[PDB]
Parts: structure tokens; sequence; C-alpha cells
């Protein structure tokens, strides 16, 4: 019976963080490349 | 100190390590030299005057 309900609650506390973000075609995109910052050092290797 | 990640897994479980190293300051010395003639001597301390 066309059930629109779901959920909406808290409309969460936001952060400005420093990111990339790309846009190709009509999306927008983040570009990551993690490794300084988390795999640097510490000797796993990178996915 | 150095981060790590933190394995799930046959992974061998990874501890923080920890680096102390320490190196020696390298000495030297330099020179140069701007030696005095005679004449000039006996005329800027008086002297020949």
């Amino acid at each position: 019976n066309r059930e629109t309900l779901d959920e909406l609650e808290s409309a969460p506390q936001t952060t400005r963080v420093r990111a990339d973000l790309v846009a190709i075609g009509d999306r927008l995109v983040f570009l990551e490349a993690l490794e300084k910052r988390i795999y640097a050092a510490t000797n796993v290797p990178y996915p | 100190h150095q981060p790590l990640i933190a394995r799930d897994g046959p992974h061998p479980v990874e501890q923080p390590v920890h680096n102390y190293m320490t190196k020696v300051i390298d000495r030297r010395a330099l020179n140069a030299a701007f030696s005095l003639a005679t004449e000039a001597i006996a005329l800027l301390t008086g002297e020949a005057l």
C-alpha cells in the first residue's frame, strides 16, 4: 500500500572536511588516494 | 613513532614500533689569510713617520 514512511530522524551534525571533489559527467565524486593518509608508515600494503 | 593498521584474519597481530636513533655532528674548520706587507706595518703602526 505505497509505504512512504521509512525513517528520517536527527539531521545529523556535520563538519567541514578537506576532500577532493571532481565532477565527472553529471556526478560529483571524491578523489581519494589514501596512502600517505593511512597506509603510509604502517607496512600494510595498499589494496 | 609509527602508526599501525589493525588487520583482521590470519595476519599476525601488529604492535606499535618505536625508533630511537642518534646522529653525531660532523665537524669541520675553514681557513683564509690576509697577510700584511712589511712596509705597510711601519706605516700604520706609526713607527715610521
